[PDB]
């Protein structure tokens, strides 16, 4: 209810919701990390993707809720009615700053700036140069620039984590082969012995608790 | 397509080099221990396996810094050739 | 389903013993891995089951399930036998496959013992050439009983409904 | 007629049902253990994934169906009366305690408490946690806090179990290899010999039956 | 709207948009390149297709937007009203040229001409030409001729890029397999070890940044 | 309805048997060469296609399916 | 019924016949080369592969025709058994 | 069907000659390095592999241009046959 166009906007947003969650939210990172852990342990079907994605979605909800609540309360407020296009548009813009400021901590400055340079109207000569002050440039780059830079930087940071997770298992896999060769049993496949060792190591390390905690700690602050 | 031809030839060259050294170290260790078995002769199968493992591990531990730089240079070069 | 899963297991055991680990067959509907032998024997059992008129027994056991236990009486499957079910299915397949496994083992150890006189002979690579021929040859002799050995002895029948289910209301 | 919101709640619930089952029910454990044992025996696709998932599903219902039926029997109760949104909320929450108790039984207190903090503490200007005495909060962790803490504990239990099942098969592999060497019948791959032995031994001892009983007896008495 | 037929045409175009985007835009290229990257890294499930496609669509938006805007600003002028069929037809035709240019820049003329001569029934569809004579064919060619040529011309380009992107990883695979043979560990599958090396290699190159930048730079130019 | 399903399945069974032969043969010759890492499906797909085309399957099949319903 | 049993049996019979000759020659070549390498002591292991590739390809050339005649006749037979009922 | 006969036979002949050259080189090197170990009565696993790798890489550096000529020729030819009727 209210302005007919505000209603249209609400319904459009709620229609695009899953693509936003899939492309501009920490869900991107958690989804990748859990699957990489499964591959590092060497399991092809355990757990199901339907279990891993469920966990990842729940964990993401905690991180994202406070922003959605703050933006909702900000718009469910009768304070004002607006005289003009410039007043309304700047009131709208000031509501998204919480999200804009979430994206800014994690996207990378140089890629963000390159995308902002990309949007400007073309010129016949190369574009007229500019430098702009921080309250736009640092504080307020446009969201249609921030969003893909975020997605890309997140993917990268995810691969990085997966790399570290692989290292100890690689160590195991080598050592076990070298010991079997020292015993001369050259023909036996070492996978049959290395796999359970890997599982033992992961449960004694309690890898799930550590991963689930530290991933949240990267975004929340808890005391 | 000079660029494509070059990229291809370079690939094989890189494989031949980057695999070369470890096989040479393993060869020399295996040969030297082998000859050392002919004097004071005792004949045992596993000594080559025990010692060559140390050879190759130590070789990779020293040179692994080099490998990454060569690979990086190649990757950049091909990415540029492709996107130009 | 019980008669078909046994023949499918049989086919998987044979295709594993003869090598053939990278089998080609395709099946997306059930979401189960499949091999050429498994697919063949799984089809063949189905056509002989239909040709013996089993399709009548399927609707018979459906109707009996409603007469013997009713939706409104909270009919429920019995637990104790369900705990046996998987092991009975495995057992029947091994009992049925056993004749081909033993001959394929003896054929390999015979080449192993032969290799003692000619240690450069690659007995493994020879056995890979032989075993698929031996496997088909032997399966071709004991083939005809595969008709009756499934059409009756493994088919479920309506009298069994008494034990697998009860009414809890 | 009925109430138009309780109708929405019914239809919504029935769409989410398979994801709840897949992520907050013992199905999580049963479906894992079987597939692990199947890999350890070294012959994939026997039994079929259809057989395994089917059995796991059936067994999960004995544990969970009484709890749902108890909840519906709690709600179909013509003697209640209410006065306010609070008095209704309390009674609806009270209806879910039967499920809440099951999740509390099978999950870690400290991981639950961590997520219970993480839902809020991004709000908080303070470090003190005593500010509510435990007796309420220890009983009332939220269900969204319980769910992922339960799933992450079920997986770990599954791995613990499967670890101990791998050991005997490993032993059998070592024995076979040592015999082939002691006979000097060197150039034969041991897997071809030992996979038949593992299969026949486990089936001849009804491993699947003992396994099924040992799994259910954590959750029910069969008698 | 001032004309019912203008309204009909506008709605029809709005209904066909997704097939035009999927068949006449750089999206064709960007969509393919990312999936080839994932394959060359040897990953099955991750990232999700809708994550990759989301990024591809965002990037293509920057490239195509200038044309859409030009055409909108051109068409919204009611500055002239039309005496006749030919005057209207020419006014419309001259509006598409901003798009027609972009297609003709990247397709390959020998196809375009081949199709032109084909949709006309001319001279029984194909005949020899003694003389070769070029007739400002750039302005003659129909969009219905240009579209397929563009599609094929750009698919091919994508395959080329994917070829170049595979080589570095192939090197890694063959190197790992050779040093394992040097150690004599003949039984062990390289994929357990080669994968993390690929991950760290791509992370150190920062392939997403270079790749994304270069793709845009093929169409635009930026300081 | 169940009678037609029965007979259609029955007809469909017969048609597999040549392609089943093709597949098992190809797999045996590859193992005879030791190329255990080759996926047979790549080789066996075109042999199936050319077999069916040489039979002219759709002619025979559409003829017989109609003749079953009229004398 | 008996038509079903007959056709299924024949399928296995044809597999056996067609595959038999290549596997025979790959066996004989494997034995001869393995013996030769004991008669003169040489520890090569690709030589069997190199020879048996030529051996198998040659007999695929020889039997290329009979392979197609057998499979055509079988396909026609089973299509008749399936459709010609009255 | 002289066209299907031709394309099918040529595919196999091309497999045989494209693959033969690397395997011939590898086998001859294998034999000579196996001999040298006998006349020296000195033994190790790795020397033959090490030399074989170099031998095959040189074989590919040399011949690979001709591999491209042969494959392009066959690629065109089969397309023209497929679309020959019109
Ligand atoms: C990614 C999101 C892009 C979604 C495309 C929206 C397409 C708008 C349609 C259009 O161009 O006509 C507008 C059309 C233009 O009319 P004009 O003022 O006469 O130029 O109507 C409007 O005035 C703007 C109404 C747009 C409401 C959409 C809000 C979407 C919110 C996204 C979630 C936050
Ligand atoms: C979230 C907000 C809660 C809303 C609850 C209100 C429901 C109501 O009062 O009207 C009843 C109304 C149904 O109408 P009725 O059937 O006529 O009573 O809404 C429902 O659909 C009931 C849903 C609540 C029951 C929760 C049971 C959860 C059991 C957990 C078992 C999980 C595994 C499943 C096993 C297979
Ligand atoms: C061990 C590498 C195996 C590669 C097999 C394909 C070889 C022929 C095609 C690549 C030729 C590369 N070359 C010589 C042009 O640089
Ligand atoms: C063959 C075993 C050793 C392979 C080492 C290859 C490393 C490639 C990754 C280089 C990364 C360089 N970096 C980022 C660590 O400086
Ligand atoms: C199989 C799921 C559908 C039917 C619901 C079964 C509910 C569990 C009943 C278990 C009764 C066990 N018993 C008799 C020992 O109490
Ligand atoms: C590695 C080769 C596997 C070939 C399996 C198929 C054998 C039949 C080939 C077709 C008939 C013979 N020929 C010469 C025309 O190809
Ligand atoms: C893999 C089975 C053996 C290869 C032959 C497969 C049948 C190909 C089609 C045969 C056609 C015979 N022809 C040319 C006379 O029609
Ligand atoms: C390179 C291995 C696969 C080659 C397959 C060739 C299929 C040829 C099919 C026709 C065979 C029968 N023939 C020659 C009479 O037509
Ligand atoms: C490291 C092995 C790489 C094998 C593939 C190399 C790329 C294909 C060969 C491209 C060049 C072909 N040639 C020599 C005809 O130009």
């Amino acid at each position: 209810m209210g302005n007919d166009i505000s209603l249209i906007a609400l319904l459009a947003f709620s229609t695009l919701l899953p693509f936003i969650i899939a492309s501009g939210t920490c869900f991107v990172k958690f989804s990748i990390v859990f699957v990489m852990v499964r591959n590092a342990l060497g399991l092809q079907q355990i757990p199901s993707n339907m279990t891993l994605n469920g966990v990842a979605l729940l964990l993401s909800m905690f991180v994202m809720w406070p922003i959605m609540h703050d933006a909702y309360v900000y718009f469910e407020d009768e304070d004002v009615t607006f005289n003009d296009i410039s007043s309304l548009s700047k009131h709208v813009d000031e509501g998204l700053d919480g999200y804009r400021d979430y994206l800014i901590k994690y996207s990378d400055r140089e890629l963000v700036q390159f995308f902002e340079n990309a949007q400007l109207k073309r010129q016949y000569g190369e574009e007229t140069e500019t430098v702009k002050r921080d309250k736009d440039e640092i504080e307020k780059p446009s969201i249609f620039a921030l969003l893909p830079a975020y997605a890309l930087s997140e993917i990268k940071s995810a691969f990085k984590i997966g790399f570290y997770l692989y290292l100890p298992f690689v160590v195991v896999d080598l050592v076990v082969s070298s010991v079997l060769l020292a015993l001369g049993m050259m023909m036996m496949s070492p996978v049959t012995i290395s796999t359970p060792i890997k599982l033992v190591l992961f449960v004694a390390l309690d890898g799930w608790t550590l991963l689930s905690k530290g991933l949240i700690l990267q975004y929340m602050d808890i005391a | 397509m000079d660029d494509l031809v070059f990229a291809g030839n370079k690939a094989l060259y890189l494989v031949l080099i980057l695999s070369g050294w470890p096989t040479i170290v393993a060869t020399i260790i295996g040969l030297l221990v082998g000859l050392f078995q002919t004097v004071t002769q005792l004949q045992e199968q596993t000594l080559p396996f025990g010692i060559k493992l140390l050879g190759v591990c130590l070789c990779l531990f020293l040179l692994s810094g080099w490998y990454g730089e060569v690979l990086l240079s190649y990757g950049r070069q091909v990415i540029f050739l492709a996107l130009a | 389903s019980w008669p078909f899963w046994v023949m499918h297991a049989l086919g998987c055991i044979i295709d594993n013993q003869r090598g053939a680990t990278l089998s080609s067959s395709i099946d997306p509907a059930n979401g189960i891995d499949t091999s050429e032998m498994a697919n063949f024997l799984n089809m063949f059992a189905a056509v002989v089951y239909l040709q013996n008129g089993g399709l009548v027994t399927m609707v018979d056991v459906l109707n009996k399930s409603y007469q013997l236990c009713d939706p409104m009486n909270e009919c429920t499957p019995s637990l104790p036998p369900l705990l046996t079910f998987i092991n009975q299915v495995a057992q029947n397949a091994l009992v049925l496959a056993s004749p081909v496994v033993l001959v394929l083992l003896l054929s390999e150890v015979f080449l192993g013992l032969l290799s003692r006189f000619a240690p450069q002979m690659n007995a493994f690579a020879i056995s890979l050439t032989v075993k698929s021929g031996i496997a088909v040859l032997i399966m071709l002799l004991y083939f005809s009983p595969v008709l009756p050995d499934n059409v009756l002895r493994l088919s479920f029948q309506a009298t069994g409904l008494s034990s697998w289910f009860y009414e809890r209301g």
